[PDB]
């Protein structure tokens, strides 16, 4: 019933790397620092 | 003479120092106002 | 993660049918390694 597309994606930054596209929230590459945590976490338990 | 554990090398210290730093990074995006209308104003504008 | 730790070098000469004596569980409160070996008798002087 629309004369537009009634899907409105929402977004935080958005753009291109150059052609492929990409868009983040508060959670991109956030994932990293939570790993070395995890990393020491795991190897030093097991030397507990 | 008594059983010497892994004492946790310098090296794992150092990665904490730098694990801690970077989980918290990405995490807040900077916040403009403290409470409401944090690091969530980039979203916000574009999200109306 | 990868890096040899903080553990007592031996012989196998001296680490020779121990292997209940080091599981990292308490079986033991203590430690044995061999003490006289045979083509001259030898004494402890932390050797390890």
């Amino acid at each position: 019933a629309g004369e537009h597309i009634p899907i409105v994606p929402v977004f935080g930054e958005w753009g291109f790397v150059e052609d492929k596209e990409v868009y983040e929230g508060v959670v991109r590459l956030t994932k990293d620092g939570q790993r070395l945590r995890n990393m020491i976490m795991s190897f030093n338990a097991d030397i507990v | 003479a008594y059983y010497e554990n892994p004492e946790v090398p310098q090296a794992n210290a150092y990665m904490l120092e730098a694990a801690t730093s970077a989980v918290k990074e990405v995490a807040t995006l900077g916040v403009d106002t403290e409470a409401v209308n944090g690091g969530q104003v980039a979203f916000d504008t574009v999200n109306q | 993660a990868r890096t040899p730790k903080k553990k007592p070098f031996f012989w196998p000469e001296q680490i020779a049918g121990f292997e209940h004596m080091y599981d990292g569980n308490d079986d033991y409160p203590y430690y044995l390694l061999n003490r006289t070996d045979e083509n001259s008798g030898d004494l402890p002087t932390q050797p390890l």
